[PDB]
């Protein structure tokens, strides 16, 4: 069991316009569409953790980041208490299915099982897990990153790739594991999502940022 | 459509028309399984009302007529779709969640309910679309001693979001005492058993509870009945049913470039543009059949009977069908007044420059520039 | 959809009298502009030498060069309204187009 | 120069625009597709929510013709104008100050 | 004591915005006119005065 | 002598206080009072009340807005006749009879 | 109240085109009187013998 | 949703609310001791930009 | 009209570029590029 999870060092960064989402499963092209959903709110104030880890709060939803190339970030722990007792998410990668199971696993009755095709292969890892009416939505995307420190300018929306209905209560998660992750928090937000004309989402405006932007909402 | 016997001079906007279908077309998933609703209907013991099961239905075909031989119910009570039409639409996953409860509560198994169950044992959305049974259980869930194996909760710190579960038993603290594994006179259990006697009244007997909850349409469609498919027609007016969309039009190979996890595409006034047929993994685009506006050009009922008809934006070879003359303009095109090379005041106005009248060419309709 | 016509056909004339409200809009806009432009009787035009006391009126006579016989200034005012072409030459078989 | 030609455009193509969009609303029905209502409900709720989707479709399209019925006569009162113009500027010399 | 009715209609979404041209303006125009057509004639309408 | 600005004072007063005065009617629901519907009742049987509350108010704007927007065409017309009487009478001599 | 607005927002855009409407009309009573009054282009004043 | 302020309004021992032109509690009394406040909106306006 | 936050007021007369309130008008100046209030 031991410790061995060296401290833990936090610094403030800034999202730079990120963390967009397909907000559902249809088609558009050419349209300007109004979505109010849990967004991550455009230049806000996101946490980086470091370690060359105590319990984290799920605040309505998660942005995770990661810009590591050397591949040692492989999982996501979710729940309220990390026990035997109460029930909690535990998300493994063993690089070709993900186990996802809702009892304990000791963190060295069941409801819920599942499997699935790998997620991973100078990069960076986005990601949004969100906890709506027992449901459990991840939503995530790759990019080639260049100048390596902080996050890049521009945008990239967030595809979905695994919709879970898990239907028990998130509180708190942890992080499987030199490895340095970026942490952001979901607020209730009114978006203005631009769909160019192949369907993808190309701009976004947050109407609740300065008064230019709601003027233009 | 006057609503008179005598028509005046000029020209007239009456009824539309359109291109009737063919045929109908239906598309439905390749699906050949068939649903467990019998071991979900008959089961020796339900759970609890707080540790209620939750079965997922699906990739079957579901047949919802056979769950009235199942058990015995009067009614089958919907929130979002009807009893009769379960059969013909379809959805992407189904859950069962099966409980027992009292007669009192059933009433709080709905949308926007609150009260004992509502807030500490099962709560239901307020978008729920999904079917409610409820059952007597008098003879099969009831002992004379009293049966005390159905429990419910009481005491919460909060109240139950939509579809929660609660399975941990810890002593209530109503006070500013601790309880620490006590229960002291201000710690209760939370927990307390359902008083089940046949003795007892019809508003306090016991009552089996079934829920089918419906996810509509996001996901490929993995329930769906016994509606057979037909075979994709295209570049003809048809009626489709792709998965329970319905819908009359004219389908055709796309160059949209849907994303892998897109299964629809909308317009601006939300009306389906393009579908992905279920079977095959292809685009199709969604187009109404051809339309327009008919304008009638007469000259007066009292003068002659001879009629001119004007198709307006509608290019003649669209036109299936009427005289014997047929004029391109740029306001529609004419049916039944031949064009000449003069140029007189303007008579009847059809438009873009473009006059009719009646006159000796005996008698005729013209049009003219 | 035949059962929302059938509904529809139970709230009386209301269809009835829109339709006749946009045809004495639509009668009403080429009235107008009859009763601007088309007030002369006869259509005069200019004698072929180009000499009225020294003024030139170049820029507001027609050009018989273009299929459309506008001056100078007004295919400036044309060019300068961005005016959409509304459906005008056949604008289903527009829509037919696979784009 | 010529805002006002413009603004004629940009009106006739908002309306139009403000009533394509406004068939996406709901009105208070379960949904604003009208063959999603028939496929789900039976025909005495379906019936219902058709109700309630024709009156909303029924009062928007009555609000475009009363501001079309507005605005025809904005542009009548200026066809007016413009011929009174046209009568007095160009077939003949006014004595009128700042016409 | 004497309840408004503006201030009722304040409350109940109901604005009223004040124009563009105050009453001094308005006078200053009206007085520039007025003592142009005086002073002048006609001919400040037509160009200098 | 100066009705008519009096009686341009008075219209936008009484349309203000007809306005305020619509807030008062039940328009079918069991008040007019929002937050007593919705203490009293539950979800879905006050959405029905607050719907037809809804209506109501909406209609009663519908018709504020469309009286305004005939008197602002009727002001207009009348501003341009003072700006041509401006114009007129008061830059040059006018041999109109009576204008 | 927050359900009245919830139940607002399924009637699309009267709302918004009343506002246009009002605004259209403000804007036009600020036209009327610059068109009316705002037609000398100087400000001429009376010399002081009257 | 309102503040609460001390008033001078002379309510009749037998009278509890009062009442605005457009159907609207302006002043209340309170249940355990006899006191009558009035009720007035929050601040609030429109934002231009 | 009320209150004006972002705009400086200077004391000087222009044309009016953008209509505020009762005589208030508003530019967009060179004299750094700035937003100023005016009559
Ligand atoms: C009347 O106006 C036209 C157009 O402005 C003049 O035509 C131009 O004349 C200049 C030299 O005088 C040429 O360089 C241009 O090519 C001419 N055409 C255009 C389209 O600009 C014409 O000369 C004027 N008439 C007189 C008598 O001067
Ligand atoms: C985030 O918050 C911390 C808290 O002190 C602050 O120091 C930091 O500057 C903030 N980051 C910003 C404003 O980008
Ligand atoms: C479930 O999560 C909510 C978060 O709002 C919390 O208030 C509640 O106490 C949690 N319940 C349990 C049993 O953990
Ligand atoms: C859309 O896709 C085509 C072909 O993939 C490409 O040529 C075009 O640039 C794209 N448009 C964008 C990215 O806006
Ligand atoms: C069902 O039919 C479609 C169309 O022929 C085919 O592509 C698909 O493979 C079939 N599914 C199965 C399980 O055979
Ligand atoms: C349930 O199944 C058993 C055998 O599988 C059958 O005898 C019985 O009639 C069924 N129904 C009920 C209500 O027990
Ligand atoms: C009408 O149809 C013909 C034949 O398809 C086509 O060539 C033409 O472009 C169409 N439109 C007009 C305005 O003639």
């Amino acid at each position: 069991q031991c410790v061995n999870l060296i401290t833990r060092t936090q610094s403030y960064t800034n999202s730079f316009t990120r963390g967009v989402y397909y907000p559902d499963k249809v088609f558009r092209s050419s349209v300007l569409h109004s979505t109010q959903d849990l967004f991550l709110p455009f230049f806000s104030n996101v946490t980086w953790f470091h370690a060359i880890n105590p319990a984290l709060p799920f605040n309505d939803g998660v942005y995770f980041a990661s810009t590591e190339k050397s591949n040692i970030i492989r999982g996501w722990i979710f729940g309220t208490t990390l026990d035997s007792k109460t029930q909690s998410l535990l998300i493994v990668n063993n690089a070709t299915n993900v186990v996802i199971k809702v009892c304990e696993f000791q963190f060295c009755n069941c409801t819920f099982e599942y499997v699935s095709q790998p997620f991973l292969m100078k990069n960076l890892r986005e990601f949004v897990f969100k906890n709506i009416d027992g449901y459990f939505k991840i939503y995530s995307k790759h990019t080639p990153i260049n100048l390596e420190r902080d996050l890049p300018q521009g945008f990239s929306a967030l595809e979905p790739l695994v919709d879970l209905p898990i239907g028990i209560n998130i509180t708190r998660f942890q992080t499987l594991l030199a490895a340095a992750y970026y942490v952001g928090y979901l607020q209730p937000r009114t978006f203005l999502l631009k769909y160019n004309e192949n369907g993808t989402i190309t701009d976004a405006v947050d109407c609740a940022l300065d008064p230019l932007s709601e003027t233009k909402c | 459509t006057l609503k008179s016997f005598t028509v005046e001079k000029g020209i007239y906007q009456t009824s539309n028309f359109r291109v009737q279908p063919t045929e109908s077309i239906v598309r439905f998933p390749n699906i050949t399984n068939l649903c467990p609703f019998h071991e979900v209907f008959n089961a020796t013991t339900f759970a609890s009302v707080y540790a209620w099961n939750r079965k997922r239905i699906s990739n079957c075909v579901a047949d919802y007529s056979v769950i009235y031989n199942f058990a015995p119910f009067f009614a089958f009570k919907c929130y979002g779709v009807s009893p009769t039409k379960l059969n013909d639409l379809c959805f992407t996953n189904v859950y069962a969640d099966s409980f027992v409860i009292r007669g009192n509560e059933v009433s709080q198994i709905a949308p926007g309910q609150t009260g004992n169950i509502a807030d500490y044992n099962y709560k239901l959305p307020d978008d729920f679309t999904g079917c409610v049974i409820a059952w007597n259980s008098n003879k099969l869930d009831s002992k004379p001693s009293g049966n005390y194996n159905y429990l419910y909760r009481l005491f919460r710190k909060s109240k139950l979001k939509p579809f929660e579960r609660d399975i941990s038993t810890e002593i209530y603290q109503a006070g500013n005492r601790p309880c620490n594994g006590v229960a002291g006179p201000n710690c209760y259990s939370p927990l307390q058993s359902y008083g089940f006697r046949p003795t007892y009244g019809v508003g306090h007997q016991p009552y089996r509870v079934v829920v089918l909850s419906f996810e509509l349409l996001h996901a490929p469609a993995t329930v769906c009945g016994p509606k057979k498919s037909t075979n994709l027609v295209k570049n003809k007016c048809v009626n489709f049913n792709f998965n329970g969309l319905t819908g009359t039009g004219v389908l055709t190979e796309s160059n949209k470039k849907f994303l892998p996890f897109q299964q629809f595409g909308r317009d601006i006034a939300d009306t389906t543009d393009a579908v992905r047929d279920p079977q095959t993994l292809e685009i199709l685009d969604i187009t109404p059949c051809s339309f327009g506006g008919v304008s009638v050009i007469t000259p007066g009922t009292n003068t002659s009977n001879q009629v001119a008809v004007l198709y307006q934006g509608v290019n003649c070879t669209e036109v299936p069908v009427t005289g014997s003359n047929v004029f391109q303009t740029r306001a529609g095109c004419l049916i039944g007044a031949e064009y000449v090379n003069n140029s007189y005041e303007c008579d009847i106005p059809i438009g873009a420059g473009i006059c009719a009248s009646y006159q000796t060419q005996s008698q005729s309709i013209i049009a003219y520039t | 959809s035949t059962e929302c016509s059938n509904l529809l056909l139970q709230y009386g004339s209301f269809c009835t009298q829109l339709k006749r409200a946009l045809t004495g809009i639509a009668v009403e806009q080429d009235k107008n502009t009859q009763e601007v432009f088309a007030q002369v009787k006869q259509i005069y035009k200019t004698p072929p030498i180009k000499y009225f006391g020294g003024f030139n009126f170049s820029q507001i006579l027609p050009d018989p060069s273009k299929p459309s016989k506008r001056s100078f200034i007004e295919d400036l005012l044309f060019n300068k309204v961005t005016l959409a072409d509304a459906g005008f030459i056949k604008q289903y078989g527009d829509c037919l187009g696979d784009i | 120069a010529l805002g006002k030609l413009q603004d004629v455009v940009n009106h006739n193509a908002q309306a139009l625009n403000t009533l394509v969009k406004q068939l996406s609303s709901k009105f208070g029905a379960i949904s604003s597709v009208l063959n999603d209502i028939l496929s789900r409900l039976d025909k005495v709720e379906a019936e219902v929510q058709i109700d309630r989707l024709i009156t909303g479709r029924l009062q928007s399209l009555q609000t475009y013709v009363t501001q079309q019925l507005i605005r025809a006569a904005e542009i009548r009162a200026s066809a007016n104008l413009a011929a009174t113009k046209m009568s007095e500027c160009v077939l003949g010399q006014s004595k009128r100050v700042d016409f | 004591a004497a309840r408004d009715l503006i201030c009722a209609q304040k409350f109940n979404g109901l604005t009223v915005l004040p124009p563009l041209l105050t009453d001094e303006m308005i006078a200053q125009y009206t007085s520039a006119l007025l003592a142009g057509t005086i002073t002048s004639g006609w001919t400040f309408g037509a160009g200098a005065a």
